[PDB]
DNA sequence: ATCGATGTATATATCTGACACGTGCCTGGAGACTAGGGAGTAATCCCCTTGGCGGTTAAAACGCGGGGGACAGCGCGTACGTGCGTTTAAGCGGTGCTAGAGCTGTCTACGACCAATTGAGCGGCCTCGGCACCGGGATTCTGAT
DNA sequence: ATCAGAATCCCGGTGCCGAGGCCGCTCAATTGGTCGTAGACAGCTCTAGCACCGCTTAAACGCACGTACGCGCTGTCCCCCGCGTTTTAACCGCCAAGGGGATTACTCCCTAGTCTCCAGGCACGTGTCAGATATATACATCGAT
């Protein structure tokens, strides 16, 4: 299959829920797609190094050590799946 | 019996600190991901760990830059958090 | 036989493990014989502190089980830790309680 | 696949010898102490190829974690760092 | 005549934006620098391009700082900055 | 042996840094929060270039020394060497 | 006879595989690594001087300054993007004024 | 004798600028800028070969840290000019 | 003040799965000997950093008037939070199968190393033209009318 | 719209000093040969990722409604700007000194490399107890009066 329209599938609560754990108690109606932008842009920031690693170590399965350095070289570390 | 506007957003505030679980559902933020990578290579696979990682780091940016949302609504004397607050924090921390 | 080079310096870390990763891990040419030794006792006393912490952070919250919302409380709590792991992601640790003053009732 | 897990163990039961540790924070402790040697390690190397050496002795270690560490951490880690050291050379 | 009292600061503005010399004094920089290695190192000497580097770095720094401070004001619908602007600023940027 | 050499930085320019970046009209008291500011900022580069110094067993601070400092502190210097 | 010209480059091949050599990078190098990365460092040069050029060209001028490569840099948006936390000396500003504090 | 880009960065210039000069600060600044380049692109190909236990910095690994460090266009166009230069200098060094 | 709703904390019992201990093995760390070269130390030189004097002028400090911008108060209306019934898909558990990660074996191309050659690149010297400084007219722009 | 004055732009002249070019030299890149080894490729295993079905139920969703907050407007007053006057110290140049940074030469001891061995640490296995869940419950807090 070909995927299309899935960004939507962060539902309004979801952004809710990251809202108020951040400490935000009152929301505006245009923040979500703001939110789902940002989403999308670092997704695909991160989806990119990570298969640039992929395609380099010559392999087609995204291993958890490829996420892991594709943070690490933008400066997100991340402790709790490796290296 | 309604509640004030405040104290039921504050409760939510309380429980969701004091917790640890992911926020986002998980088999759709797999459909994103798998969506997003398949324009850099086809037929690709993903370990569920990668996965995990992935959404980890997402859910930690995005409470990073709520909080700062938050910060810089509070600076306009407001508690409501607008577009251009986003707009602001993202170009304060020197994101595109 | 003969002891260990971690009993020798007295540490608990593995000294000839830090050494060889030294060698294999193309810094230099040369590795001197103090370097791994004085490596591996800043790398103990870093993790020792970090235990401390959580082992604290765990008798408070009245758990015998060290978990990694312990290790977020104890990193974020302490501002030396925080400024040498400012950028670094703690998988499942949550965020510190903290609530603006201007959105508390009254 | 060696790791530092036994280690942290030992550290953590020498510490406080009642509480136990689960696997996630095993794994955060590994990498905490696999990020700051690789951090250190590389401040050494780039500080040793300034000054046109070719060699780590326990020098450019003391000034990596001098710079890295924190005050108070970079003090105390220097201090043991260097009684590490001078009982390694008694020894011997 | 007098201008008004925007009017002079805007002239400022694009003559200190067109041109690109140092805006501090060298010596107050250059004694500044001295005391504040004196802390670290006593009896301590200065290559004159280390003060320079240092100099340029300061400017690069402030100038960013206040951009910053610039911008977060105007969210607030001000023109004037205040301390409180330049903290959020620092905030945001991660560096406090 | 040295004194008060913050106040060094006059008002004016700080005016004139401000009017680079942009800015129209200036409180009075931005002037202190600009001297900690850059108190802080210099503190942190002399103390990894006297650092950087020090491991050479140098006397004086060279400006390879506080371009490698900055480019630690993730600001990279570029027309001064190295 | 230099490899520089072999492979068609004015960079020097043979100094960027010495630097390699002794960067302490990796125990073995291959041939073509020297080469790859001289073709990327000339394309990259060969980028940021023209954009100076044609900024001293707008400013009526013959010499390359800091100010014209600070220019150039600021106004391509993937070289600010590649050169982001670098700071040139006698570099200046982007002349940018915010719209709130134009007049009437 | 300190080595230095600076003779080459002036054959450039006269390449794609037959006319304009450029004066010694600039010099400074793109013989910094070439060697962070090149430092940047080193390390991150030596970290590139760590992760896959190999001991050889070929144009494959250059080619992927030139895909990691640049933005997309930037990348493109120097892995382009990389494989172009590779290709040409491989017909030639046998031939 | 106050009580009812209500979510949240607290105390206890079953389980369960996840953590704490034992075992066998094998491979990575320790002792020993060798060479050799890298680093420590000592002398030298010169250049480049520090210190002082003087003037002078441009910049900083100070006083003062005022205007315009920050800020507090008020009204309003609308956008967002809360609750409830519905529906939708996320989750969990089992089962399938096959693609592909991972390990091992083999061998040949390829890169380290070493000695001889020489020509490309760097340091130094010289000069002239681009740019900067000065000066003066032209044009723009601002504010009061 | 107008007009005067202040600021800026432009145009030309003179100078000056730094960029461009030329030449000697030296040491670093090239070439040719040898030898070890590493990684490219084939092949085998067996793990786990993907796809599906079914049931359940909790989360999402749509809508109704009320009200708290963002935003616009108005008045006020205070405090920052802009300009004239006074003061001061930054800067340039010039000279003197000395000290320390870079260089070279000598030495010696410290580390890579190889070998031999053996014990510690790490998969596999196991068992048992702290915490998760469930349930009952107590308690403090929000709200309406």
């Amino acid at each position: 299959k070909i995927l299309r329209d899935n960004i939507q599938g962060i539902t309004k609560p979801a952004i809710r829920r990251l809202a108020r754990r951040g400490g935000v108690k009152r929301i505006s109606a245009l923040i979500y797609e703001e939110v789902r932008a940002v989403l999308k842009t670092f997704l695909e920031n991160v989806i990119r190094d990570a298969v640039t690693y992929t395609e380099h170590a010559k392999r087609k399965t995204v291993t958890s050590l490829d996420v892991v350095y594709a943070l690490k070289r933008q400066g997100r570390t991340l402790y709790g799946f490796g290296g | 019996h309604r509640y004030k506007p405040g104290t039921v957003a504050l409760r939510e505030i309380r429980r969701f600190q004091k917790s640890t679980e992911l926020l986002i559902r998980k088999l759709p933020f797999q459909r994103l991901v798998r969506e997003i990578a398949q324009d850099f290579k086809t037929d690709l696979r993903f370990q569920s760990s990668a996965i995990g990682a992935l959404q980890e780091s997402v859910e930690a940016y995005l409470v990073s830059l709520f909080e700062d949302t938050n910060l810089c609504a509070i600076h306009a004397k407001r508690v409501t958090i607008q577009k251009k607050d986003i707009l602001l924090a993202r170009r304060l921390r020197g994101e595109r | 036989a003969s002891t260990s080079r971690s009993s020798k310096a007295g540490l608990t870390f593995p000294v000839g493990r830090v050494h060889r990763l030294l060698r294999r891990g193309n810094y230099a040419q040369r590795i001197g014989s103090g370097a791994p030794v004085y490596l591996t006792a800043v790398l103990e006393y870093l993790a020792a502190e970090i235990l401390e912490l959580a082992g604290n952070a765990a008798r408070d919250n009245k758990k015998s089980r060290i978990i990694p919302r312990h290790l977020q409380l104890a990193i974020r709590n302490d501002e030396e830790l925080n400024k040498l792991l400012g950028h670094v992601t703690i998988a499942q640790g949550g965020v510190l309680p903290n609530i603006q003053s201007e959105l508390l009732p009254k | 696949k060696e790791s530092y897990a036994s280690y942290i163990y030992k550290v953590l039961k020498q510490t406080h010898p009642d509480t136990g540790i689960s696997q996630k924070a095993m794994s955060i402790m590994n990498s905490f102490v696999n990020d700051i040697f690789e951090r250190i390690a590389s401040e050494a190397s780039k500080l040793a190829s300034y000054n046109k050496k070719s060699t780590i002795s326990a020098r450019e270690i003391q000034t990596a974690v001098r710079l890295i560490l924190p005050g108070e951490l970079s003090k105390h880690a220097v201090s043991e760092g260097t009684r590490a050291v001078t009982k390694y050379t008694s020894s011997t």
